[PDB]
DNA sequence: TCAATATCCACCTGCAGATACTACCAAAAGTGTATTTGGAAACTGCTCCATCAAAAGGCATGTTCAGCTGGATTCCAGCTGAACATGCCTTTTGATGGAGCAGTTTCCAAATACACTTTTGGTAGTATCTGCAGGTGGATATTGA
DNA sequence: TCAATATCCACCTGCAGATACTACCAAAAGTGTATTTGGAAACTGCTCCATCAAAAGGCATGTTCAGCTGGAATCCAGCTGAACATGCCTTTTGATGGAGCAGTTTCCAAATACACTTTTGGTAGTATCTGCAGGTGGATATTGA
């Protein structure tokens, strides 16, 4: 009935720290972390669709939001990302 | 590439109809038939611009060479623009032409950027995109020029800036062989109109 | 000229006094001009960033309006 | 038969994220590509503090990441902490700080 | 007299900075995220712009000399502009 | 036969409605959101229309212009924490000097 | 094509201060503020339904958004107010 | 000395620093003065959040206020500090 | 500089709580497939409102001075911290019932669709009329004495 | 306190830029009537966890003293504001483009529904292992000498 994001969380984990753990008051703050990234980014793609009267949501508008939420360094490396993830979505 | 001239000739290349890209690219030649080949001209403009792009980011592109893209864009789509003819009067070769022009502007002005594109019947097509002593040149604004070597005639596009047109009168006045210029009765957005009636007065005076 | 000179000391001495202040030290002119730069360059990333997405040149100034919003300023004489 | 964050190559879910923007009153409608980029975002951002926050850990001689750790990550760095300097970390205390 | 002057210009409305210079800096500012194209800019743009800007710089320097007494003395120094920049986030 | 009739005021229920309806905020809407909004939006305008006035009318005045509502807001205690994050066009600030 | 609040909030004006008029900057920002306060109310309410599981917003909901954004008496004025015209509205 | 290792202790640790039934207690005379005047129950996971909260806040505003005794050239904190510093926040 | 006392720092031991692992399962959630539909891209085109130059006069620039303030020094009395001896209040542990949470009915309220009437936004052409600028007359505080 | 000079208020007149008032219109939108559907309220039951008690001892409280610091008074030199003469940059105006915004078409990507795998969350039960506390044991600065 209730669902989470610690299996994702622990993947990366092993993934980038393979001898390292994590304890359970941690990955509380690690789910709070994704859910509120979230939310920003999808209210941001709500708007900027409002604004410009469409009706649908698209990697565009993540993309805005991202660069407008995110600072730097950071937008950059995520947007390079994003792009990779849904480019290699698309050629399967 | 300078990060300048990507954005240059991507928003050169949205402008584009997809009826007729591939000939403007053809034309322009700077990619082979090869890579052009490997594009897909079916999905949407951005992602065939971004594989363009990417294209030109493996070679080498300089702001020549979307100049060039530039010229190429205009000889199609003529009547986006105003045009308007000058006379010579009281009067070398191509390349002394060339030359001539190119090192007035640059005397005159210290940041220019300056093409040249030949056409039939003798024709030269011109693209500057002006600057200062201070400032760097904008490549959206710029100022074409069609001259035709064997007659007098000049014609001239409408630019929103002005400040440069005695200059470049006077450049196309000294590089070739006259030395004074006037502006005719003429004008409008159709050039080959204007050029019709005004090689039937050179021809028929 | 430097575009930022252009914020002279008359100005600057003007909105201190707007503010109370009665005497400034001659340091005060050059502390303003950056926290002023810093200002409009965090408000005009995100304002250009709006109108690129609507693919536009021109800025309006709802997209400025829309900036402010989210750095936390609201302004409303402006639509 | 096979997944979508297979395809892209991720290990955040790309259907659960679907999901919720579908459930969310975001918009009427909602693209093929707007979930996987924003899986991929997460995962960046996820992976980067956890990276921060093990290197932490070993610089104490700890094996097991706790609420401490991914503080001082934060705190110490120059863009997440822009990110989130609005928020209260649970059990994860102060920088060490005098005068 | 500093005392006229402040109040004047405390039952003023109008704007302090000139537009054009305004309006200078804030054009060099956008031509380095648009990649060397020159945007266009609405008038009503500019003006918002502007007041935003005069509030902000005018709240700060009374931000400011509440620390310049707090400390014993009459006059603004940078110390006290850097340290409420700090304390508001 | 009006909505805004039917409920005693001057401001829009239908246009309210079609907004909330418009705005992604919920797969429905009942029928007395529209009408209890409306009335909180019409108590706001008019409490700080007063005070708009009585500042005009204090400074010899018959036309109301922003650095009146400025005025009335920030010398009103709970209208200034409600816009405490807002800035007014063409309102400038209130008086205030200090003895040191 | 283009809507504002102008009507109704000269109705009001002529209401409270009939000597007195509004200029046409005033009503722009008052435009703008009507428009600020719709916008939060209806994102409180829009929040506690989805925290609640509920897909209806209500009266209820627009009360209790009321009472969290508005301060003090104000918030207590409101509501009297809004719950008078929802009386009257069904009583019709 | 004394003060000094005080705050080196006490900056290297997590743990609460105000004891919990204290809290509890003011916690639930500050509700019933709303709720109409009927007493509600309180899950233990919400007084910890509560409590975290609350000395986060007195712990950073700490921390914005011995910079104003410093401003002024002291070293001893004053409450014109705490005054100045919840000004300037906004609050 | 000396140094015992804290104090720091390291190192080893033991164990208790909390982590990680395996197996079961089942349900609910995601995937694949086919159909239909509607939003948004692509291309035209036209009118608005943005940009570019020019002319001049009003605000800014530069120099000097003198009066005011910032900053360092000295002195003295108030007030904070540290230490030590009591003891009172917090912490931990355990039986108990009240309230949250799940499941079933049903019924009242919201969405869908069509017709019809009302309202609001924009333009043309007015006509006031309110507020600002300049002009003049009467009256006081502060500059210096 | 004297007093002239700004300066302060007040009143007046003039005018012009902006607000109210009509017409009108017609497009968009809101209202009324039926019909169908499903979301949420009302009722019952269950078990989990939150309130409420009673012992133990560890942290808080109170008193006193010594020394550190805040605050007030001097004094000196740096530095900011005010005033005046001058000239350069901003403001205002008029002229063209070029880019935004509205319109039409169509096609591609999204919703919809149904059947089938699969994955994740929860529960026993296992065990194991990381780190915290304790204590030994080596070795450094420190404020009183």
């Amino acid at each position: 009935r209730k669902e989470s994001y610690s299996v994702y969380v622990y993947k990366v984990l092993k993934q980038v720290h393979p001898d390292t753990g994590i304890s359970s008051k941690a990955m509380g703050i690690m789910n709070s972390f994704v859910n509120d990234i979230f939310e920003r980014i999808a209210g941001e793609a709500s708007r900027l669709a409002h604004y410009n009267k469409r009706s649908t949501i698209t990697s565009r508008e993540i993309q805005t939001a991202v660069r407008l939420l995110l600072p730097g360094e950071l937008a950059k490396h995520a947007v390079s990302e994003g792009t990779k993830a849904v480019t290699k979505y698309t050629s399967s | 590439m300078d990060e300048t001239v990507a954005e240059f000739i991507k928003r050169t290349i949205l402008k584009i109809p997809m009826n007729e890209l591939t000939t403007i690219l053809k034309a322009w030649d700077f990619l082979s038939e090869n890579q052009l080949q490997t594009v897909n001209f079916r999905q949407r403009k951005e992602s065939v611009v971004q594989h363009l792009i990417h294209l030109c980011e493996e070679k080498r592109a300089s702001i020549s060479d979307a100049a060039l893209l530039d010229i190429i864009y205009m000889q199609f789509h003529q009547h986006q623009k105003v045009w308007d003819v000058f006379q010579m009067s009281k009067g070398f070769d191509m390349k002394q032409f060339k030359n001539s022009f190119k090192k007035i502007l640059q005397r005159a002005l210290k940041n220019v950027t300056v093409s040249f594109r030949e056409t039939e019947e003798n024709a030269v097509w011109i693209r500057i995109a002006w600057g200062t002593q201070y400032t760097k040149p904008n490549q959206y604004k710029p100022t074409y020029v069609v001259y035709y070597s064997q007659t007098p005639y000049a014609f001239t596009s409408s630019s929103m800036l002005r400040r440069n047109t005695p200059l470049l009168g006077q450049a196309l006045t000294i590089a070739s062989k006259h030395h004074q210029i006037v502006k005719m009765d003429l004008r409008s957005r159709y050039l080959d109109s204007l050029k019709a009636i005004v090689f039937k007065q050179y021809n028929q005076t | 000229r430097d575009n930022i000179q252009g914020i002279t000391k008359p100005a600057i001495r003007r909105l201190a006094r707007r503010g109370g202040v009665k005497r400034i030290s001659g340091l005060i002119y050059e502390e303003t001009r950056g926290v002023l730069k810093v200002f409009l360059e965090n408000v005009i990333r995100d304002a250009v960033t709006y109108t690129e997405h609507a693919k536009r040149k021109t800025v309006t100034a709802m997209d400025v309006v829309y900036a402010l919003k989210r750095q936390g300023r609201t302004l409303y004489g402006f639509g | 038969a096979k997944s979508r964050s297979s395809r892209a190559g991720l290990q955040f879910p790309v259907g659960r994220v679907h999901r919720l923007l579908r459930k969310g009153n975001y918009a009427e409608r909602v693209g093929a590509g707007a979930p996987v980029y924003l899986a991929a975002v997460l995962e960046y951002l996820t992976a980067e503090i956890l990276e921060l926050a093990g290197n932490a850990a070993r610089d104490n001689k700890k094996t097991r990441i706790i609420p401490r750790h991914l503080q001082l990550a934060i705190r110490n760095d120059e863009e997440l902490n822009k990110l989130l300097g609005r928020v209260t970390i649970a059990q994860g205390g102060v920088l060490p700080n005098i005068q | 007299g500093w005392l006229k002057e402040i109040r004047k210009l405390q039952k003023s409305t109008h704007l302090l900075i000139r537009k054009l210079p305004f309006s200078r800096l804030a054009r060099e500012i956008c031509v380095k995220f648009t990649r060397g194209v020159d945007f266009n800019w609405q008038a009503q743009a500019l003006l918002a712009l502007q007041e935003a800007a005069e509030a902000f710089l005018v709240h700060l320097f009374e931000d400011a000399y509440l620390l310049t007494l707090h400390a014993g003395r009459v006059t603004l120094f940078p110390k006290d502009v850097q340290l409420a920049r700090r304390i508001r986030g």
